[PDB]
């Protein structure tokens, strides 16, 4: 026990996930936090048309937040309020161009209805002398609570299961999101009736624990990236490309 | 008694004109893929009568209802009236999104393309794509909320336009009748959203 | 991770387990879901009657959800002292700590004494319930809608008043959905608000308007439980809590 | 539903139960308890020393 | 065939009215009485509800609600099958204005 | 045998054709007809990416052309020279509106190339007094070759194997093309060592051979309608919606 | 308390936040149900009955 002998190609040992064509490396061990177990397929009960899962494209992993998370922000402060089915939509259109550009959402400008568990991995490149601690928590369905807005703290999503994400450590944050919403399907688009809040699932939102502490010659910022795979999917009612509408800014 | 021996009964709900002038893609029906397809009569009372199919009767009673309906489309021609259309279906139209259709935004959808030859008549079976299990009901009792339109809609354009020989006619009329499918099921009880005819005085409230 | 457990650095020995009470008082409490059929004071109401009702007419409604009304304290000058100052029982304080639930409700609703009339209760559940605002009990005015009146197909009881004053009930859980929203609600989408409650609960007498007038400003309390369906699914953690006792005593 | 057409019981009411009977008698209650099988136990140091 | 309910211990009667016709089935749709015999077969009886209050406690009847409810009590078969009539939608109809 | 009884339901038996939710019937037996048989897969050969058959989207009908032919067309006449994985895209493109609108042609935004067979059923509705007849014919590589200007004639592509399409019978002719590129995969966008000619596999051509004949009062026109299906497809080279420029107009 | 002060090194940071997460141990166990002592935030409207 305990022989460090670093070379050339370093000291540690580097774990893969690999997906279709996408292989992102975390050295670290994940922080995973699973929520519910997974979900059952469900299409046998509300769909006679054609439904498949595109697996080869869509359980890739797509980037959909990045953000500086500096010491100038506070202990109880949000990072991202990420919508999970809507961000992977709004990211693309925050890129300035459609939904059918990339392979990862393409059947969403062509289908009507998804049902599907999601990957998601807040990947840090924190440095090894910061010090300070996130937590990745997800909330099912946001916007269909309204007390939310006072729930929304670090002792608030501290009871239900999180992930939490050093600084220090450069850990990583696994979290697999299976499907619990009230209805077995999300709307991709504006469906009759439900126009308002579409393919809302709920939201992940990233606050802080404890904020960046560093030197006076530290490291001032710390990068955060999102990774979000779909991967049980499926994808029912086929319908036009032209009935999908943009998604809201927010 | 049961409902799917009551819902299992075509009942005649549309009558539809298809002459020759009709171009490649003229619509012929726009009918909601719900049992509450409407054929109204065109009389001189002051509530309009309406009529329906069984299987829409007997889903009124109800609350929520799901499965796949079946339209029987008799074509009413000759053996040598040659024509084709689509019957397509495209799951979850909202009104603003009615309009702006064609047979080409219908053909990315479900859709079946009749060849009108000898044999004339068809059976599409509407599919039931919902994100909900069951679907409530479309007008309920008279309470203006809680009415949900249709949970798709069923079209049928005019694929090939009809070609008539110089000695049948040029019109055929097209008669659209509506079944509740092998898997209709409706399940629960609540006030019927119609009435009959047997007494349709109706006397207003107003408080002047 | 939440409930990891790193370095347990335990000084303490074995505690022996009484089995949540079993032990001492001969029942356990683990299981907080036969704490939750317990009834609890669901609403609280004075029958006011505005027009000259008919037979059919409906006295009051309220959604029928266990996630407690929107809680009435009442009026400035005259709050309902148990809503003010006994602040939200406990079922919604169980039914705050989760996400979802897919199950039934009881009802036991307590009329007045003084009344004598026959009583029909109408369960509706065709009912959207449109946001948290007017998720509560609804004194029903002049009929403008087949909302205000008895209907017919939906499943009703008639509780006698001369025989016995409370008519207890088993709502059961028919909504199109998985599960119902359980926190407060605010509407966001079109059908997620025939999510919420499990239908809409209509409370009517069948007197004329010369007997309406010993109903007027009687007290009908509705109490519920959770009825042995009743699921609550996702762990969601507690809001901000208020200590009932640090709420101000009215000072003489 | 079958309907049943039989005769039914033809009682007596009495307000209360027996005050004076106290011994060989089944008395029914509404326990202000939460287990309708819960009875008050004594461990064994809250035994009881005298009859 | 009678029945008295005492009011005073339960004011509700529950009733199983049987089917005494001399048909095979009676009219199930409206009935406009073309044959004289057929008037015999709509209806399975005629009941009357009365009471046995003199003309003094009879002021407290007047004008108080009595409504009745109907089943169809596990023996009802209904036969031939004829189509709907033309119905009415209910919440097409008028609104009271203020 | 020869006991016509037709009745309210008409007389003769109709065939489907069914596929992932398109289903469209005829009345008469096909004129198959098959230029070589069925191609193998061969991605083994050439792709180390995630290739996948989207056969739940890809295999449905699509019309890609309709067209009025009437008695003034005369005999040797081209009514529609069809470039068939382009048509598929033009016809698209012809409706005014992108090709990521349509189920059927989503993975060629994504993805950078294409290898598969094509379905081709050319329906007709003609009366049957109408009398007359086309042929629907597959030449591999039209526009690689340079005296097919001359080749263009009904007697040129009598000679390879062909379907025909008479107009007394209301005939329909199916079409299996497999595919034959001189290389197994054909780009669906501007590739590094071809620009020019994308998509191209080859030409369905169809030419009359009889021209419509009837009476004074006869029914002058007919139409005529194909549909696509893209059936043993696969696509490789998953690539941004961004690098697909839009076809030739044609 | 602090048993031996913090020891920093003069490239990381003089402060460190701890927190504190409180659970019902193996042993934890509650009996008798009576009026809970929280209220939610629903509603967080009160009325003072003063008699004045
Ligand atoms: O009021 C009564 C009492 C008894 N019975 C029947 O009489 C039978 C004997 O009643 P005891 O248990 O002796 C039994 O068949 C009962 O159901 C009635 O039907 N009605």
């Amino acid at each position: 026990m305990d022989n460090p002998n670093p070379g050339p190609d370093g000291e540690g040992e580097v774990e893969l996930e690999k997906d279709s064509n996408v292989v992102l490396t975390t050295q670290r061990d994940p922080s995973t936090s699973i929520p519910a177990p997974v979900s059952v397929k469900w299409s046998r009960w509300t769909s006679n048309d054609v439904v498949d899962d595109y697996a080869t494209i869509t359980s890739r992993w797509y980037q959909i937040a990045e953000f500086v998370w500096s010491k100038d922000d506070p202990f109880d402060k949000e990072l991202a309020r990420l919508i999970l089915p809507r961000a992977l939509l709004s990211s693309i259109e925050a890129n300035s161009d459609a939904i059918c550009d990339v392979p990862n959402t393409i059947p969403f400008k062509v289908h009507a209805y998804w049902r599907g568990d999601m990957e998601v991995r807040v990947q840090i490149n924190s440095n090894k002398f910061q010090v300070g601690q996130l937590q990745a928590t997800w909330y099912y369905s946001d916007h269909e609570n309204l007390n939310i807005s006072s729930k929304r703290s670090v002792y608030g999503f501290s009871q239900m299961d999180h992930a939490l994400i050093s600084a220090s450590a450069s850990n990583e944050a696994k979290l697999v999101i299976p499907f619990k919403h009230v209805y077995p399907f999300l709307p991709t688009r504006i469906v009759p009736d439900w126009t308002t809040g579409i393919l809302d699932m709920g939201a992940l939102n990233i606050r802080v624990i404890a904020p960046l502490r560093m030197s006076a010659t530290g490291p001032t910022t710390c990068n955060v990236v999102v990774f979000i795979k779909l991967n049980n999917s499926e994808f029912t009612g086929t319908s036009s490309g032209k009935f999908y509408a943009s998604q809201i800014r927010a | 008694m049961t409902v799917s021996s009551i819902a299992s009964r075509y009942g005649l709900i549309r009558r539809v004109q298809w002459k020759k002038d009709h171009a490649k893609g003229s619509l012929l029906l726009q009918l909601d893929a719900d049992p509450f397809v409407e054929q109204r009569i065109e009389g001189t009372n002051p509530i309009s009568l309406y009529w329906f199919a069984p299987v829409g009767v007997v889903s009124s009673m109800f609350m929520q209802w799901r499965g796949s309906l079946e339209y029987r489309f008799d074509i009413i021609a000759s053996q040598f009236h040659t024509g084709r259309l689509i019957v397509g279906y495209v799951p979850g139209l909202t009104a603003s999104l009615q309009l702006q259709m064609d047979y080409m935004k219908l053909k990315s959808s479900s859709y079946v393309v009749f060849d009108l030859q000898e044999s004339n008549s068809f059976t599409f079976e509407v599919p039931y794509v919902s994100y909900r299990p069951w679907w409530v009901r479309k007008y309920g009792g008279n309470y203006l909320p809680s009415s949900t339109d249709a949970p798709s809609t069923l079209f049928m354009y005019v694929q090939v336009p009809l070609i008539p020989m110089e000695a049948v006619s040029d019109t055929i009329d097209i008669n659209v009748y509506v079944r509740g499918g092998s898997s209709f099921e409706v399940c629960v009880p609540v006030q019927p959203s119609l009435g009959l005819n047997w007494n349709t005085d109706f006397i207003l409230r107003n408080d002047e | 991770e939440e409930s990891r457990n790193t370095t347990v650095l335990d000084t303490t020995t074995t505690l022996q387990s009484s089995g949540f009470g079993r032990a001492f008082f001969g029942e356990a409490f683990n299981d907080l879901k036969t704490l939750m059929r317990r009834y609890q004071l669901y609403g609280q109401l004075l029958l006011s009657v505005t027009t000259d009702k008919d037979i059919d007419h409906c006295m009051f409604t309220f959604p029928c959800l266990p996630q407690g009304l929107a809680l009435d304290i009442g009026s400035a000058g005259s709050p309902h002292e148990i809503f003010n100052r006994c602040r939200d029982g406990i079922i919604p304080l169980i039914a705050s700590g989760y996400r979802f639930y897919r199950g039934d409700l009881r009802y036991k609703i307590v009329f007045p004494s003084n009344v004598n009339s026959n009583i029909w209760v109408q369960h509706r559940p065709d009912r959207r319930l449109e946001g948290w605002s007017a998720a509560k009990i609804v004194n029903c005015d002049a009929v403008s809608t087949g909302q205000g009146v008895y209907n017919h197909g939906y499943a009703s009881h008639i509780q006698i008043t001369r025989v016995n004053n409370v008519i207890e009930l088993e709502v059961p859980f028919y909504n199109a959905t998985c599960y119902n929203y359980l926190q407060a609600f605010n509407a966001s989408s079109a059908a997620s608000s025939y999510a919420v409650s499990l239908g809409e609960i209509s409370v009517g007498f069948q007197a004329t308007s010369d007997d309406i007038a010993s109903i007027v400003n009687k007290p009908v309390t509705i109490y519920y439980s959770i009825g042995d369906g009743m699921q609550f699914s996702q762990w969601v953690g507690y809001q901000p809590m208020m200590i009932l006792d640090q709420l101000p005593a009215p000072v003489v | 539903n079958p309907s049943y057409q039989q005769s039914p019981r033809h009682f007596v009411p009495t307000g209360m139960h027996s005050l004076a009977l106290g011994t060989n008698l089944v008395e029914p209650l509404h326990a202000l308890r939460l287990d309708a099988a819960g009875t008050t136990q004594h461990p064994v140091g809250c035994a009881p020393d005298e009859d």
